[PDB]
């Protein structure tokens, strides 16, 4: 679950930010619950 | 598929094709020499003699007494035939007259880095490995010849440059394979050792100059 | 105070630096009399990088002028912009160098290579500091090649720890102007490898197929590809004129560009090339840019870029533009052409940027490219020199005039140990065991 | 008596004291001119402008600030700019020649003849400063005189000074976008002096604050100058307790004994939180528990290493403006307690965070906008060692078959320069996977 | 070049003619004169041999 | 591992005579390669690693990278050849403080520094065949503070040639030492 909005970026988030490059607003804070 | 740099490869899965693969690292066709022509024609001094203990090449001529500046760069060209009763009597007579034989090498040596070229210049593995090591008799065969070279060290050590990574990967097991010494990643470093060690003071830019990796001892 | 003395030499190389000069005097407001009446604030900047200023308020060229033919001096002079330069470095024999390399090289070039000497001496010598030297030529005629390799080569001997930098028009391979031009090709490259930092291959069938396709020109004059070549010569030194917000001169191009002392033969180009009535309707963004700057149509030497893969790649930029821009555009180009670029280097562009763009146009870039393309040129000259040399075709001409036939068959030695080289730096990978 | 002496080296640092001073000059009552107007006044005092600027009779102050590079192409512009008649003119010291992205040009070959005039004007500038404790210098990681030069400076002034501290702030190169083709070898020759030499040395990538820039600032195609104002931000946040007057002040020596564990472990983050445009600054209250968890998200931090792939060491989390030190409390109270922000068990207090009570200023002109309150974080982390492993990768690749060294070899420098630093990265690797085991 | 303080590394025109004063007033005689030269070679005021000294 | 072995005199870890001499040892190449050479001047099997760049490639002593072994022993000899080229090794080492430590020499430094994890000394070598004498419990007790008590890895690298990489005891001179080591 998720009792803040740091755990909602912070945990469940995909992105790998020394390896993701220009990624816009959404494309960080996508999930894994989204994919499956 | 695609093709390079065009709106082509712009598409979202474009599988770009790649290079055409340049011609390094393959073999040349090769090319008759002027060795089987002088030869099947008979002027050379030479005939085969099948002794017990191998094949040694019998001279029907004091050794000793022979234009070298006619036959060293003919015998030099000849390096290049894979055919097999003709690269015998190349590599044999280089390094019979090579050893039987001072203080003539030393003027001749501006005119066999041609065929010393050509022979290298043909990617094929065994006549690399031959002509490597009769550049290694060649430099300490005879006294004031090593730094004689190095000015032309431009034109024998570009590919040397190309196959010095070439060595068996068997980490624990032997290779058994040493006696015959095929391999030519060692045989180049050796090549390289033996230009430092003959060759004086100003071999060593000149290795670095041509080989970017060398490391220098002394 | 970094400073360049220029140097033209031949019929070729006169009317490219005639056409350079009528660029870079407008690019700093400077009349064809030699005063300034510009308008931007920058142009009087570094103009002594250049120029020199006379008494009574004029500007001189730092131009030394040398031909073997009298009768092209003149054609310079009375041309538009030909009245700036200065009359004493005007140096010119007085037989023709007859298309031989022997007469521009030995027998015609010994006796004039003193007076030229002595000119870029005075020039080279009332500098503060010196960056180095320019010389515009092309490797097919007669004392463009047998007369501007020797003045490099006298020139390096003298200042060891300067750049040289050359601007050859290379021999096209279907376009002959002359019959003789592969003896003077081979002769020449082989010590234009070691005797300068920085050499840029120009084709005119390049410049030609330019003209046809992309600027849609009916009737293209001479005057179009000079305009053209000027165009990408004096934008790598544009850093050095004017400031920008990431600058990079002449020697940091040559670190970054060049891997290995001997491959420093670069394929240059222009950005914004559009056609009469295509540039009113048309876009200008560096996401537009970048595709003008890597096809293969835009290339001013006649190696298809996807031939081979590409060694290092810089982008000098002129425009009021974002840096993130270029960035993500190089890295994109980069990231999805991953097989056509080296993959032991990881990155192979360099991207430079300047705040004073081109008259007339609101952003534009140059590209210098340095890629294993330009190995089937060399072999392309070797193939086309075999074939004369077999026969002894036109050795009279040179023989007679005093040479060996070793002479002849050591360039072409040192034409395919310039082959070889490009061919293994393109078929090396990162790891050293699969190519076996 | 405190004050601060800043030594911008390269083309990039140069640009980004521009930035930086003009941040100082309206951080205080100072015009362009170095004068404060007489028809209005601003409410500060004598203990304010001591730390960057010196006092002449006639009312003129002058920055503690050596603009030197190589280059003119950079200095002439702060010569004929706005802040032209700011700077003592003997400080903008200009070369001749360039360093050619060369670390062996401005090691050894053209920084040798400059380096007795920029210690001369150092030398000068620290015998009019009371107390000590100074030196920021300001480079880039992968440009040569940046590399080459400011390495020399280090050297020589380690030995010259002896103890201080060299304040350090690196430009280091991104991950996947590099401006230059020979920046690992730079980047591993200028670490081998940094290592040894700086006390704690600041990281910062240019991709990172363009992501930032992208993302939280709503700006498209980003030039340089918003990179630089960010940093100025970042850097004025450091000296805030030195100038204002606060709840919590940290002196420079304060937070060095916080910050740092070990004698090598000493490559911070950052973070700023409240980077918001003036259309979104407005309609959202940046209260201290937000703000304080805008400095942890994995997305923020300005150099390209997610926190999630290591444990923290410490932070250093300096509040300013309208903050209460109950508010910091909660806030931090409310971050021990997440699984995910993981920290080191040799480290059971984790955070040091220091309040001031000056807000952070505008820049007209700008991008930002006036926020009453603003973090700067400080994190030391493990994740930090995952950006060294790719320098590697990037110096093996190329090394590996002796690309570029022959530029380098000609300039003094001896060809086991670069193995000599490489086991010293390779040793700094295993530095911090050794630091970060647990304790059975 | 004009609003250009003591060391500066510029082209400033018809320097090397400036004798014996600062950078400063160096400087300002220098685009004095230049601005002179200018002027006097466009406009046309001055008649046959008045222009130059 | 090692730590219910008995710790004689001395304790061989490595050997060019064998079915596998790199068993407990990982072995890394990158642009490089390991192979198994008769030597021309000891007349007998040598190993051999060399590459361009010498820390891509090596090899560490226990096979595990979390596994380390436990050697009592305070000295540690090497039969390397020297073939005039960049060699590098290795040592961790445990003390009293409950730390673990590590010393590497190579042959490209010219300094030695002191830092709390690391001990950069330099390492000259002879002309051809020679052995290393270290000592670590007196280069523990000299350049740190500490008393020595295990060794828990050793690394060899590249552009060299490797014959019984062994701990010792005491220094055997040269007649008490036997004829095999
Ligand atoms: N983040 C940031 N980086 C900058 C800025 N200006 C230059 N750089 C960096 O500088 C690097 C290029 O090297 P520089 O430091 O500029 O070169 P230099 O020190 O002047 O040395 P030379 O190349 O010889 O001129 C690039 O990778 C940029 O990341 C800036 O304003 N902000
Ligand atoms: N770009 C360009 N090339 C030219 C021009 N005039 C001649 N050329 C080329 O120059 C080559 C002949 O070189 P040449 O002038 O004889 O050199 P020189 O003998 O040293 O003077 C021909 O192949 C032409 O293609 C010109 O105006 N512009
Ligand atoms: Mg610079």
């Amino acid at each position: 679950e998720i009792p803040k909005d740091d755990l909602d970026f912070r945990l469940a988030a995909l992105y790998n930010h020394h390896t993701g490059t220009f990624k816009n607003k959404s494309e960080i804070l996508t999930h894994q619950e989204t994919i499956q | 598929v695609s093709e390079g740099f065009t709106v082509k490869a712009m598409m979202k899965n474009s599988v770009v094709r790649g290079p055409p693969s340049a011609g390094a690292f393959k073999e040349r066709p090769t090319k008759p020499t002027a060795f089987r022509k002088f030869y099947e024609r008979g002027d050379f001094p030479i005939a085969l003699e099948h002794d017990s203990k191998g094949n040694k090449i019998a001279w029907k001529v004091e050794i000793e007494k022979l234009d070298y500046h006619h036959y060293l760069p003919l015998f030099f060209d000849g390096l290049c035939e894979m055919t097999f009763p003709y690269e015998f009597f190349a590599r044999q007579g280089i390094h019979d007259m090579l050893e039987h034989g001072g203080n003539k090498i030393l003027p001749v040596i501006p005119q066999l880095i041609i065929p010393i070229k050509n022979a290298l210049n043909l990617r094929n593995r065994q006549v690399i490995c031959v002509t490597l090591k009769v550049l290694q008799h060649l430099v300490v065969s005879a006294e004031m010849v090593g730094e004689a070279l190095v000015p032309y060290y431009r034109q024998i050590l570009p590919i040397l440059n190309i196959f010095k990574n070439k060595n068996v990967n068997s980490g624990d097991g032997i290779d058994y394979s040493q006696q015959k010494r095929e391999n030519i990643g060692d045989l180049i470093q050796e090549t390289l050792e033996a230009f430092e060690r003959y060759g004086g003071e100003d071999a060593f830019i000149n290795i670095k100059y041509m080989v970017p990796t060398y490391e220098s001892c002394l | 105070m970094r400073e360049i003395v220029h140097l033209q030499a031949g019929q070729c190389g006169n009317q490219i630096g005639a056409k350079f000069w009528e660029v870079i005097s407008d690019e700093h407001g400077i009349d064809p009399t030699g005063t300034y009446h510009g308008d931007s604030d920058l142009q009087l900047e570094r103009i002594n990088v250049y120029y020199n200023e006379a008494t009574g308020g004029k500007y001189v060229p730092r131009a030394v002028l040398v031909d073997l033919e009298p009768g092209t001096m003149d054609s310079v002079r009375s041309g538009p912009f030909g009245q700036i330069f200065r009359p004493d470095n005007f140096v010119f024999g007085q037989s023709g160098a007859g298309n031989n390399w022997a007469k521009g090289h030995y027998t015609e070039g010994a006796e004039l290579v003193d007076s030229v000497l002595d000119v870029v001496r005075k020039e080279a010598e009332s500098c503060d500091c010196l960056q180095g030297f320019q010389l515009t030529h092309s490797l097919g005629g007669g004392t463009g090649s047998g007369m501007g390799t020797l003045l490099i080569s006298k020139i390096r001997e003298e200042y060891p720890d300067r750049i040289m930098n050359t601007f050859s028009v290379v021999p096209s391979p279907k376009v002959s102007d002359t019959v003789v031009e592969p003896y003077n090709a081979t002769l020449s490259v082989h010590q234009l490898v070691e005797n300068t930092d920085e050499t840029y291959c120009i084709d005119n069938e390049a410049l030609y197929d330019i003209c046809f396709r992309t600027l849609k020109l009916t009737t293209p004059t001479y005057g179009d590809l000079n305009h053209l070549v000027s165009a990408t010569m004096s934008g790598v030194t544009t850093c050095l004129r004017f400031p920008g917000q990431l600058n990079a001169d002449l020697r940091k191009l040559a670190v970054n560009m060049v891997p290995f002392p001997r491959l420093h033969f670069f394929m240059p180009g222009f950005a914004p090339l559009t056609s009469r009535g295509s540039q009113q309707y048309r876009a200008l963004t560096v996401p537009e840019l970048t595709q003008q700057m890597f096809d293969a149509k835009n290339m001013m030497a006649a190696c298809d870029p996807r031939h081979g893969r590409y060694l290092t790649v810089a982008a000098v930029f002129r425009g009021r533009m974002s840096m993130k821009e270029v960035d993500e555009q190089m890295l994109n180009v980069q990231n999805k052409n991953s097989s056509y670029f080296v993959e032991w280097i990881p990155n192979n562009v360099k991207t430079a940027v300047c705040d004073i763009p081109p008259r007339g146009l609101k952003m534009s870039a140059t590209f210098i490219g340095n890629s294993t393309a330009i190995q089937e040129l060399f072999k392309r000259i070797s193939e086309q020199f075999t074939a004369m040399f077999r026969r002894k075709a036109f050795l009279h001409w040179y023989t007679g005039e005093g040479m060996d036939e070793m002479e002849f068959t050591e360039a072409e030695s040192n034409m395919n140990d310039l082959v070889s080289e490009y061919q293994q730096y393109q078929d090396a990978t990162a790891e050293e065991e699969g190519e076996f | 008596m405190r004050e601060c002496i800043s030594i911008h080296v390269g083309q990039a640092g140069v640009q980004i004291g521009n930035a930086c001073w003009e941040l100082y000059c309206l951080e205080h009552g100072i015009q362009p001119d170095g004068q404060m107007p007489s028809d209005k006044t601003i409410g500060g005092g004598d203990d304010s402008f001591n730390t960057f600027f010196s006092e002449t009779g006639a009312g003129k102050h002058v920055p503690r600030a050596v603009f030197v590079d190589l280059e003119p192409t950079v200095v002439d512009e702060v010569r004929t700019g706005t802040y032209r008649q700011l700077f003592h003119p003997e400080q903008l010291i200009t070369g001749k020649e360039d360093a050619a992205n060369n670390y062996a040009r401005g090691h050894y070959t053209i920084g040798k003849e400059i380096v007795d005039l920029v210690l001369d004007r150092i030398r000068k500038l620290a015998d009019l400063c009371t107390g000590l404790q100074g030196f920021l210098i300001f480079h880039s990681f992968g440009g040569g005189t940046g590399s080459g030069f400011a390495s020399l400076l280090m050297e020589r002034l380690s030995v010259d000074y002896g103890k201080k501290s060299k304040l350090e702030f690196a430009i280091y190169p991104a991950p996947q976008v590099s401006t230059a083709v020979v920046e690992p070898y730079n980047s591993i020759l200028t670490t081998h002096t940094t290592l040894e030499h700086s006390d704690c040395a600041f990281m910062v990538d240019n991709e990172a604050i363009y992501d930032i820039c992208r993302r939280n600032l709503d700006i498209e195609r980003p030039t340089y100058t918003n990179l630089n104002r960010l940093i100025g931000q970042i850097v004025s946040s450091i000296t805030a307790s030195l100038r204002f007057d606060g709840a919590l002040n940290v002196d420079l020596t304060e937070f060095q004994t916080n910050l740092v564990p070990y004698p090598r472990i000493h490559f911070p983050l950052a973070t700023y939180a409240p980077v918001i445009s003036a259309e979104k600054a407005y309609h959202e209250q940046l209260s201290v528990a937000e703000i304080t968890n805008a400095c942890f998200e994995p997305a923020n931090q300005m150099v390209k290493c997610d926190p999630r792939h290591g444990k923290y060491m410490a932070c250093c989390m300096l509040y300013r403006g309208d903050v209460v030190p109950k508010d910091v409390n909660a806030a931090i109270a409310t971050i021990k307690t997440k699984r995910t922000i993981q920290f080191v068990d040799w480290c059971p207090t984790g955070f040091k965070v220091g309040i001031n009570y000056q807000p952070p200023t505008v820049v007209p002109g700008g991008d930002l906008a006036k926020v009453q309150r603003a973090v700067c974080m400080l994190s030391n982390t493990t994740a930090i060692a995952e950006a060294w492993a790719r320098l590697d990768h990037k110096l093996d690749l190329m090394y590996a078959k002796r690309a570029f060294v022959h530029w380098y070899v000609g300039e003094g420098m001896e060809e086991g320069e670069f193995s000599e630093a490489r086991e010293d990265l390779a040793a700094l690797e295993k530095d911090y996977e050794e630091v970060g085991v647990d304790s059975v | 070049q004009r609003k250009a303080i003591s060391g500066y590394a510029g082209f400033v025109p018809r320097f090397a003619w400036v004798m014996g004063m600062n950078y400063r007033d160096g400087v300002t005689q220098a685009m004095d004169e230049f601005d002179k030269s200018q002027f006097l070679l466009r406009n046309p005021i001055c008649a046959l041999g008045e222009r130059l000294p | 591992m090692f730590k219910n072995t008995f710790q004689s005199g001395f304790l061989s870890i490595l050997y060019s005579i064998g079915s596998k001499p790199l068993q407990i040892w990982d072995k890394k190449v990158r642009n490089g390669h390991i192979k198994r050479i008769t030597d021309n001047d000891i007349q007998s099997l040598v190993l051999e690693i060399e590459g361009t760049n010498v820390s891509t490639t090596y090899i560490t002593c226990p096979a595990d990278p979390k596994k380390t072994l436990g050697i009592k022993l305070p000295f540690l000899v090497m039969i390397i050849k020297n073939l005039k080229k960049y060699f590098t090794f290795e040592v961790q080492v445990l003390d009293d403080k409950n730390v673990r430590r590590r010393f590497r020499a190579s042959n490209y430094q010219s300094t030695t520094r002191v830092k709390p994890f690391i001990c950069t000394m330099p390492m000259r070598l002879d002309d051809g065949w020679n052995q290393i004498q270290f000592n670590l419990s007196d280069f523990t007790r000299r350049a740190y503070g500490t008393n020595y008590i295990e060794t828990l890895r050793v690394q060899i690298h590249a552009n060299c040639r490797i014959r019984r990489v062994y701990f010792s005891d005491r220094l055997y001179s040269e007649d008490e030492l036997p004829a095999e080591f």
